[PDB]
């Protein structure tokens, strides 16, 4: 149960300041209100930050591929905050932030593996060889993504992301997928 | 013991055996024991064996087929009722001359199908598999019913319906049993 | 070896099978079996064949009627209870002057009936084997029966049902059993 | 959750932008409200161009047929825009857009294939006949209007059509469903 | 071979037969082997057949009983506990003077049951063959009892249950055994 | 995830002119539904004509003669536009139309067959007498209003609806289902 | 998806206009509801007609009671239509309108026919005798309130209910369980 | 669907005239609207009575308890009025109206039986005698409240209760469970 | 064979059947052909029937009381364990002299149960037949017993208990086996 | 149900007076519905504390850290109050309320127990070497944080956290999972 | 019997086993008890084991290995069909000189598969007997083909399909019969 206040929700107040949250897993739904989310804001101030929080396990390619081009579409510039964890697609999301404006908490972590397909294709030998295909262009474009925004060869970022590779925050501020790990900025911590 | 196994033994004891279920790796395992059991019986007398099949695994009728091959006796097979991807497989794999047809048999040729599930990197190997085994299924049938590798590959491509004259035409039988 | 097997392979002695069941794979491969049983135990007898079958797959249906018509004794057929579709089929295909009906057996003859799955150009080869299938069932009604292509196209579409007496005029069977 | 702000999310917002989201598989539930907002969007003002914004997975044929004949009934110019992907039928509807005004992100990518019937559709032959006739009628209706909205020949169409035909944004402009790659508008980046 | 079928099997070596489910496909098929099995043995003697069925199909009771009037013997039908639907049609087709019903049995004589399923233009067809069916088994039943095939049909239209001697007096039995 | 506001619901815009929106089975619910609608505009302007919108699978047959009836109780024309499908009853309904003002849209397609059990009914045989016979009823009454409502004799309807008949709009417009096919009217296009 | 138009809903106008629509199947929550509305619109105005409208599949028989027992004790007149349709108890509720005032529309369809046990009650004898005292009990109550509203013997309507009756309009009307036919007021079709 | 009105709706225009509606099975959630509905009314107008309409197919006997404790507590006097039936638990709540207040319409219908056990309790022979003496406690309370109210003697309730006992709205008026049957109020039958 | 099955031949092999579940059609028919055999067999020595259940229906019980009193052999029936219903009333009905108690079996009487399904005509008849069993039950349990119908009426109202001496009293049993 | 009164319900009043309420599983939804109350309260008054109400049994990991990190960021302090019970991650957000105001009621619990695989994961070796050394580094992480919060040292937690560990509030507060155990303000029997 | 069965015994009789399923606790057994039958019938004829299976567990396997390793008589493998996972790994297991492969046989070379669950440490422990086990299999392939555990444990990481000549060419085998 989700307190309102005098009326808003909090999740109203976060968007009036300029906060998507995608704290959900990546799928067609998530990817439309996020994307109508974007829109908007680009709409009311094209002029300033939109902040986007990521605390989800991931989910679909084309959704991930959809906020993608929506983030890098917009007027504009977007930064990434990981609260819990991005994993799989939303650790795509969280280097696809404005350079220099990627930001992830202390004990976050961030989970980049391989496309997998859960489930099993049936069809004809002729239909599976079309599905691999694809399956391996959707691999080698994640990594194309992945290299541009961590400045890494992609050869680099198929080797690493064979097998699922976790980083913690300052793991990942190493690998570059962050660019800072947020610091604790309570007042009675800096006083005493 | 029951009816069905009975008459099965009478007719094992006869040297005929059935193939009239999917091809599944425990009916393959049935067949392959018994040609083998028939071959160590006589080395000479032909088995006969009755295609009802609608297809299966590849694996499964790679057994079968190799089974055949190596048996020092000949293997007549005919198609009743109908022979469907392995099922038209095995039924063209037997001896040369002694590959019947029932007048109102239907042979379906088409090419494998499968399934493709789990990592990318598992799902190229996969794959590469795919088209190692479908190189491998035409190769055999055109070796079986000598036309050009281009034919089968083209032919096979969603599914070929043969009637028995069609298929003695094509090549997967060599009388048409009257 | 159930009392009802014991039974069918005591009959089996006696040259009697028995088809009273949906036609299927496995029906239709122990009918088979059996047939060709029977011819090599002795090839100048006949065979008798008892249908209380509602229908079934027609290419097992047809593997039933290769083997009838490929053995060198007669099968002679006996319809109690119903003949339907597939079974209609076989009883007809009895060799001709040996296809008895017992008096308050039913036939029901009908089209065939299928399923199409697919994409367009696999639905259209299926289309086109149904065609096939269509063609040749009907061709060898007409032949069976006496009766012009036409008409079994005409009657086949739906369900017609047949008592003994309208099926002995129509020309699925030729006597009605009656001692 | 999606956030609010007389109470508005932001489809409502978009709405009063023209701008509609056909986000959801196709289908009657779908198809009536995107014919809603259309008529509704002409009706506001037919001068001014709606922007409809495509993710979507693919769906039915009548839903894409209604969907596609309220598309080119409306008086304004409708500029398709697709965003994740545009698989069967959506693929269509992005091809129907107003020439020179169908575009997609370069990430976007177009999916292309012969209708299929998933599941079986049973009854005697004579009822498969007529189901038959029917899928090969939607069928070549289909490669007709893919013919007619990218310049190609319905037999190229239907050759391509054969299997999954899965084209990358740039691939799709070349093949004729759309006409533009959207560059970003990120100022920082320019 | 469990106990159960044990015993069938040394009845059966003494002409006892045994009908005591749901009148099936199978069962139908199972009884009809098991006549022609009897009658093959020898012709002379009679077959006693022993009812305790709540009913089922007519197919399988035509069957039954088209294979009880063909074979050359007499079957005496014994109706045990209950003869419902079919069951009551197979005690009154045994042969005349050889229908028994044990002092507590129960018999339930009504109008068959169907379903209706396809469209319009085969639910006519349903309809139609489900007339037939009905006037041939009042037909039959007014055959078997004497009674006229009114009263068989005013009487059917909803469950009616005969004691041993209401039945005797109705004409399903030609006894009542007691020793 | 339609676009409205507390509300200006399409659905309300299109209601507020006088269109009714059939866009889902034709059952009770939604048969209750649009008895509802019609007579509410026939209060509000009993000499306006009633659109409605048929994008239907079809349903039952006492859902189709309730909306029927009402359709030609009321004192306004009421003006059928088929978009999409109109498959079984939803046939009957765009037919119903006041003649002349029964229209579709150049891609719809009008399925007409007979009346079909959804599933078995069981009982005695002297029930599925009386329920054979009333499906028979239903069947001829479904024959004798589309002769009345398209110009052909029942015999005729009888034998065409024997088994699947589908029909493009023109097709439709040939058979009597409808007058006129809707040209588009987008304005780039001339 | 039914639209609103004060901002009201059609049936929340027709109730305005003294309608009530019994368009569901008869049982305990739609029962109450149409006992709510009848006493509430009888209170409005006593010396006015409630028009029920039915199109309705059947339902129970303690509801089809306190249904009727309400229609026939409210002050005001009770005018029944039949819609698309009025089986089973909906019958009933249809021939208990005011004598003059039952109308079904042309194609309209009622379906009478004796009580139907719904499943099974299974005990020992001595409770099936008192259930089916009961279901006897409220057979010959059915019997004798449709004699009483169409002015047949109650004899005759047990041979007419002993199995499914189907009537059209004019059927009912001869019957007696309805006065008039409805008649189209189509301006164009009068005017033809 | 149930219509509102110009903001109520017709339940809430019978709680303003104090009427209470039993018209569901009678559990908790239905106890505790009831309980919060009757203190309310008493609070409002303590000597102005309460109608309770019943409709309902009875239910828990801690909840037939509970209301029926509030309405013997509450100042006001409640009068109950059977609609429909007025079956187990619901019975004794009828019967519990003020005397001379206790009325049924004419096709009603009461039933009243003693207490049955839902279902299987499993457990050791001990908590299965102390759950025996549980329901036997129950029964004799029933009977006790039944004879209270009724006049009878609960001797006599127990008998007739030992298996199921079905009463119109005049037998239940000859044996005690309400004061009147209802008579119709209409003109035209007057 | 199994073991469970060879232990019951070999004692059939002594006359002694069991009747260990609840009575339904196929258990009273197997204990019908046992007693039919067993008849056959020798019809000088007695049959010692076992009861050990909990119920049944009631024409499977009347099915087996039947050939129980038609057969020319005595039949004995110990009652051990539990003989509730449909098993007490064949405890009570072998032959006067020969039902047995053993020390610890609990006898149970009450009156039949069933359920009402169709509609009113139906279940009107079939109220009429609960009357007619019911009626019929307690007159043979006060034959067996020996009790006057209205103490049978009364007690089997809901559930009646007896132990072995109890039982004894009453008249379902004639001896407390003891060893 | 929830009595609102003037308008406005109890968690609405508590949110004003800037308290959160932790009463179901620690997850995704719960944990960004308290990282968002977090920060509302943040900005509206820095200075001004925040209170945290726990009763819950547990739940996710990352959403524990997410929850934990977001209370070590605010600029408020963070108090804690631990109503039934604060099971498994719930114990950890007890403890991470500022040093000094973490309390618990008198018959409150605490469970504090190692990290536990709910289900089964499969994969080959390779993939489950790497799945149990992140499970190894949570565990740790987990250890980490109590030692930090409750002085004690990591050696110690793992020894004691290997089972299920409850602590009663007074064994908590030996422990330092908390500072005070709240005595009961009534008036009366002060 | 059955007539699958009578087969079976009949060729048990020949000393001819059938490993044709997934290889779990019951098939082992049953493998482990023939063998120890047909061994203590003769301790000098060879037994032929045909292997057709998908995988299995690896105790099972390891039992059916060590029955194999300890039996006085020669055992000779034939892959016939498919040999993936614990198949192959018993069909290398073969006598160095009589494992065979028939020309259509299909091999699989993958590392061991499993599950993790419970608590930590649990898991820990998992881990470690995980990486025991693992060790031991490419050891023992190892000695098996000859190959440096290198390389065995390169290419066993995902899946390795080899044909019956890439499979004599590894040392899976020692000869295609035909």
């Amino acid at each position: 149960i989700l307190p309102s206040f005098i009326e808003s929700n909090p999740y109203n107040k976060l968007f009036e300041e300029r906060i998507i949250f995608l704290g959900v897993q990546v799928d067609d739904a998530s990817a439309n209100d996020i994307m109508a989310q974007l829109l908007v804001l680009e709409s009311l101030d094209p002029d300033r930050d939109i902040t986007m929080y990521i605390n989800s396990p991931g989910g679909g390619f084309t959704s991930l591929m959809a906020i993608y081009d929506t983030m890098q579409y917009v007027r504009a510039d977007i930064q990434t905050v990981c609260l819990g964890q991005a994993a799989s697609a939303a650790a795509v999301l969280l280097a696809a932030g404005t350079p220099g404006k990627r930001m992830a908490l202390p004990n976050a972590r961030v989970l980049i593996h391989q496309p997998s397909l859960s489930g099993v294709i049936q069809g004809q030998f002729s239909d599976l060889e079309i599905q691999a295909a694809e399956i391996e262009r959707m691999r080698t474009l994640m990594e194309t993504t992945l290299a541009r925004h961590t400045g890494k060869d992609a050869g680099v970022i198929r080797k690493d992301t064979d097998r699922d590779k976790i980083l913690t925050a300052e793991e990942a501020k190493d690998y570059g997928i962050i660019d800072t790990v947020l610091e604790y900025r309570k007042l009675s911590a800096q006083t005493a | 013991l029951s009816l069905t196994d009975s008459v099965y033994e009478r007719l094992l004891s006869e040297r005929i055996i059935f193939l009239g279920s999917e091809v599944n790796d425990e009916i393959a395992n049935r067949l392959c024991a018994q040609i083998l059991l028939l071959a160590a019986e006589d080395a000479s007398k032909d088995i006969s064996l009755y295609i009802n099949s609608p297809g299966g695994s590849i694996s499964a009728g790679m057994a079968i087929y190799d089974t055949m091959v190596l048996a020092p006796c000949d293997i007549a097979t005919y198609a009743m009722g109908m022979a469907a991807s392995m099922g038209e497989f095995l039924l063209a794999a037997g001896t040369k001359g002694k590959r019947y047809a029932l007048p109102h048999a239907r042979i379906l040729m088409h090419q494998p199908l499968g399934g493709v599930t789990g990592s990318a990197a598992d799902i190229a190997i996969q794959a590469e598999q795919f088209a190692v085994i479908k190189k491998e299924m035409f190769r055999l049938n055109a070796e079986f019913t000598g036309q050009p590798i281009e034919r089968i590959e083209a032919d096979s491509d969603r599914d070929r319906w043969f009637t028995a004259a069609e298929a003695l035409e094509y090549g997967f039988v060599d009388h048409i049993i009257t």
